């Protein structure tokens, strides 16, 4: 499994509020070691039984959470992301939709400059089937299994989560790395960590319009990745030039479409598939 | 958001920018007048519409008279205008942008964006300008030239000289050029812009830099801090469903095809419309609820989707979210009886409950088949749509 | 360079910073005519000087009759207000602060300065406002908080409420609390500050934030981009010479003793003083000729050096430089000559000529030493103003 | 030997400029290989037999020099040091006075992440005796040698030099890393790159009131430096909050006097000189 197991202790930024409290409620339910949140203004009182603290640093002195899962409105996220990297979180999982494009900019050249690593925004979460669950996915679909899954989508994850488990295979971990346009992590990050995880077999990566990190991973992955990998990219007919729901789901200049991404995955050996529905079928081919 | 060429022009002109002299009439006698306080004609006048291409579809012209302003501002004005960047039923001009002329010598490209995969925002020249910058970027690579802003440091002006110089200005061009690039690069930061296009910039007869036209596309994500922006917003410009959709929360994207889909998520979204394509359908639009599908939602769904007389069957593919299969049922039962939906409607539904949602489904006796599984589901509406 | 504590706090202003209602005034019956602009009494006058520690010299004073205020304008305007932290001379008051009385339930510290050891802005707060800040920090330093400003963001939200929680405020007070620090750390960047110290922060009985004091400290290095600033600097509080010297490109700063050095170079002008005072010598001043000797600006070295009668003395510790060593000896007769320097002047002279000099010197028949080395150089300056 | 050599490859930023100009024909004379200049404009021209370059990049592509000497009015100078990152320089000796506090701060930033090595800003650059120099330093006085120099003075630094010579030590290498507060390069930078350099025996290291480079480089010096090292520290009979001439020389908050860099360097195991005539003599004991 990759970056969460049954040990990782989870804070929660704006643990008090609407999704906050529902899903980590959730995350509680299901075992994940939420520890904690931080809302500022009701640091010193109780939520979901956890303490909550004013500021981030407050909640990893007092818990020594390196985790942090975020579901803090757009307008604040960059000021919720940046006061969990410096209060040394290790790993920020940011749910929030909406955040600027030039604020993800901003955070991604400090996360990797600061070393933590940050699966988002406009992300499900992550959640390694039977020991961790961080983000909003339904924990009932997993089962804890061989597969690594990435994706630039929340439901189309859904989807080879659904089929994995059905076919037995079972999930390593799950890894939604959001729609926008500049996310935290990207394919080759997570590839990297399946390719050195041992419980990991076969990995499915999800992707779709937009961008170029599937062209670079599938170069990467020809190149880095040994285990096989299932790909599937949505927005084959998506027209040019216009937001498809994600922020990131957008063909700007011409450039990152769904065929290109296809092809450029096939040429780099791994197995691809039209239909979503038969990411379950081409793993059993290759495992 | 796009804005209009000259609403990108007053921003250029707030940081100093050079844009022609121009006002921006909405109607004929506007327009006619403003030649005068433009001066000596001729004058350029161009109907103001998001698109681009304006020019290759008669929208833009040189006139010489006051009379010939008055005769293009009546025959655009209230009329749409199609161009090879708008569908085939064109933007509304209510914009008619009458600037003085300009004596072009030379003709570049000055534009920026976020590039995504060096994850900054990357400002483009080149001396192809008046040229669709892409066709430059497929035939002659190494016109174009590149700088990243680095986020550190803000936009520098060795970066704009870089360009200046590699661009071949001299003299003054060079200072001039630097001044642009560091006005629209600030303009791109202090506006949240998401993209930047002066095509083309102009090198006059007089020696002089000038942005001959301008294209600025804000990032939608910003609009809360940019209240400037926010007001800019045209919203004839867009297909009128997209901003009723998003009062909705719902995402709504309008294609060619007969088959109306309805999913939670923008990649499952887009799956499911490759789905169909798949099995042979013909997507007939984009339509992510994503906001829990409550079901006023899932009848503001069905306006929107059917709402386009193309739409012969409408396939809802939900998987999981934050209500259950079966209020999910309920809602699509209720808004195809109230909404008053006469196609079939063909339900892909996962999650719990799934089952007990299917058979409420099949109950209501309404034209709506539960599909048992994804790939059934597009069969499934594919075969429905077949005759009708 | 410092600003007034009105010029910052029309500077917070500016930048929605909250401070007490008040009017620099100029003359007595501005002043007084003052008072009734603010409301009613009582109020607070404060003089208007750079140096700190106006309140334990009498210079702030909290009246409460326009007759008052009156008084103390009339006390100071034009009188030189002494402080601990002037020299004995003081600084002129030619400004009287009138502003509100202020309400305080609790005084905080804020400040701001460019940390060089971490090589980022630091902003720190304490609790224990009114109270000199180094003091503080000496003895609970557990009590001071700081925060790094992130030269790649820029100040975040968070920091501010960082220390706001720190500081244990709570409620309204820390979004105040937060939008204070936002907005000095903008400041600072913005104009370039070295320095920002709100001592004290208040907290009013009425439960609000206010800037009861300010004290701004501007880097002189970037006054070329800080045009408003440059024309705050008042140069009434600061040694004369400073500024003449600074016009003939010479780093000017008076000192206690008597023997005047004259030396290129900031290093070895310390140095310098420092030998002088090794071997029992009294640096009168720091003079750093650091810009080309030429011979006219070794007059007004001279002239500038000594304008300050305690001087009996005078060392000149020249080494390198762009100038030759005859061509420097040349100028030091010349202004010893011209100036009518009427004290011994030792010379240390090395590099190119430096014998050549030497002669030079020796052979004016000027009361001029050419020393041989530095500790000599020293030894004889020292020893030439044994009884004198 | 450290920083350059007699084979660094310079180009010089401000190279047409008189200081430009007069410097640069001092380091041709000496032998540096000066191999070209920038000054935005004059491309394509000649200047001392060099090539001048509009940008760094034309120039650095053209001569492969990996080292700038920058002599940029102030309000110039962030943009020529980040111009020279960005090009590819590895190695910045930036002799302009001046420059905004501010603009040093975010240069020490991008310096240190771009892997860039600076001298300066108001520095009198760097030489290596007989082999290469850079900088403003007079040629004549040094001596290849076994002393390796770091000061924050250029004038102090000659008369460690001087008593180099004359005691017949020479120089390895002298880097003047300037007078600013916020330096591209600090004591501890240079010191720890004269311990690994087999030529310097010895190292001087001249500082002055302000900051705390002095008192941490003994910190270092006792735990890393195993080379003798003879100390200095100029502004005893400072004023405190004064600039003393360069902008520095400031002892802020009380901290950073010359009495408590002498002495922590003493309890660091340093030779510290009260007198700076003295330089060579402690060497002469230490050597
Ligand atoms: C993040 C998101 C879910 C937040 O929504 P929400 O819970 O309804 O918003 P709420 O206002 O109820 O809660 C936000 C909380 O953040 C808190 N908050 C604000 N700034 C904060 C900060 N810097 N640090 C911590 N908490 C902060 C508020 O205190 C508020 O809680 P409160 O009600 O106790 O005051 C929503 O903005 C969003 O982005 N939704 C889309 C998620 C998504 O679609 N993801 C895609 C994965 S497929
Ligand atoms: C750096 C300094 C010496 C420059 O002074 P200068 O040579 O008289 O200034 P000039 O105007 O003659 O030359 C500067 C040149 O920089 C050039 N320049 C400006 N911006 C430039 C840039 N971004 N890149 C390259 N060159 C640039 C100009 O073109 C000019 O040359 P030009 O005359 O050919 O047009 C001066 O500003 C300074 O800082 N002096 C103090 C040095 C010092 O005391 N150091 C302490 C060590 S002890």
């Amino acid at each position: 499994s990759i970056l969460i197991d049954k040990n990782t202790k989870v804070i929660c930024q704006g643990f008090t509020g609407s999704q906050g409290t529902f899903h980590s409620e959730q995350a509680i339910a299901y075992g994940t070691k939420m520890v904690g949140g931080v809302t500022p203004g009701k640091g010193g009182t109780t939520h979901l039984g956890l303490p909550v603290f004013n500021t981030v640093r407050e909640a990893v002195a007092a818990t020594g959470a390196t985790a942090s899962v975020i579901y803090v409105p757009a307008p604040f996220c960059k000021d919720s992301i940046l006061e969990a990297i410096d209060a040394g979180i290790k790993l920020i999982i940011t749910i929030t939709e909406g955040i600027p494009t030039l604020d993800m900019l901003t955070v991604k050249v400090k996360l990797d400059e600061a070393g933590v690593r940050m699966i988002g925004p406009n992300a499900p979460g992550v959640i390694t089937p039977g020991e961790c669950k961080i983000g909003i996915q339904p924990g009932h679909i997993h089962k804890p299994g061989k597969v690594g899954i990435v994706s630039r989508s929340g439901t189309l994850t859904y989807e080879a989560v659904k089929q994995t488990t059905d076919y037995g295979f079972g999930q390593s971990t799950c890894v939604g790395i959001g729609g926008d346009p500049i996310p935290g992590s990207n394919f080759i990050d997570i590839l990297e960590m399946f390719e050195k995880d041992p419980q990991t077999e076969a990995i499915v990566m999800i992707g779709e319009i937009g961008g170029s990190a599937e062209e670079e991973a599938a170069a990467y992955i020809k190149e880095h990745v040994t285990k096989p990998v299932v790909g599937y990219i949505a927005g084959v007919t998506a027209p040019k030039g216009k937001r498809m729901g994600h922020a990131g789901a957008i063909i700007a200049g011409g450039k990152g479409t769904a065929d290109e991404k296809f092809a450029a995955l096939e040429a780099a050996g791994v197995k691809t598939v039209r239909s979503l529905a038969d990411i379950g079928e081409a793993l059993k081919t290759v495992l | 958001m796009n804005l209009h060429e000259y609403q990108a022009k007053q921003l250029f002109a707030r940081y100093g920018l050079p844009a022609p002299v121009g006002y921006a009439c909405t109607t004929p006698r506007e327009a006619e007048e403003a030649a005068s306080k433009i001066g000596a004609g001729p004058w350029v006048v161009k109907c103001q519409v998001h698109a681009g291409g304006r020019g290759k579809a008669g929208g833009v012209k040189v006139v010489n008279s006051k009379e010939d302003i008055r005769a293009f501002a009546e025959n655009w004005l209230g009329k749409r205008l199609v161009t090879y960047q708008t569908d085939a039923n064109g933007q509304p001009v209510n914009q008619i942008l009458v600037e003085a002329a300009t004596d072009i010598a030379k003709e570049l490209y000055l534009g920026a964006v976020v590039d995504r995969s060096s994850r900054r925002v990357v400002f483009m020249a080149s001396t192809e300008g008046g040229v669709e910058i892409e066709k430059v970027a497929e035939e002659t690579p190494h016109l174009i030239h590149k700088v990243a802003l680095d986020p550190l440091t803000g936009p520098m002006p060795y970066q704009g000289r870089e360009l200046a110089f590699k661009l071949g200005l001299e003299g003054k061009l060079v200072q001039q050029f630097t001044k642009i690039f560091m006005g629209l690069a600030t303009i791109f930061l202090e506006r949240d812009l998401a993209l930047i296009e002066i095509n083309p910039l102009v090198i006059t007869k007089q020696g002089d830099l000038i942005c001959l036209d301008g294209k600025l596309g804000a990032d939608g994500n910003a609009l809360f801090r940019q209240p400037d922006l926010r007001e800019m917003r045209d919203q004839s410009q867009e297909d009128p469903r997209e901003a009723q959709a998003a009062q909705w929360e719902l995402n709504y994207v309008a294609l060619d095809g007969n088959i109306g889909c309805m999913v939670n998520g923008a990649g499952l979204a887009m799956g499911t419309m490759d789905i169909v394509k798949l099995h042979g359908g013909e997507p007939a639009n984009f339509l992510d609820v994503g906001g829990g599908a409550t079901k006023e939602r899932v009848t503001e769904a069905f306006k929107i989707i059917l709402s386009d007389d193309k739409v012969k069957a409408v396939l809802v593919n939900i998987f999981g979210g934050i209500v259950r299969c079966d209020l999910i049922a309920d809602g699509i039962i209720g808004a195809v009886a109230e909404v008053g939906v006469n196609v079939p409607v063909v339900v892909r539904l996962e999650g719990n409950n799934a089952e007990l949602g299917a058979k409420k489904l099949a109950d209501s006796g309404l034209n709506i088949i539960a599909a048992k599984g994804l790939t059934d589901a597009a069969q499934q509406v594919v075969a429905a749509v077949e005759g009708k």
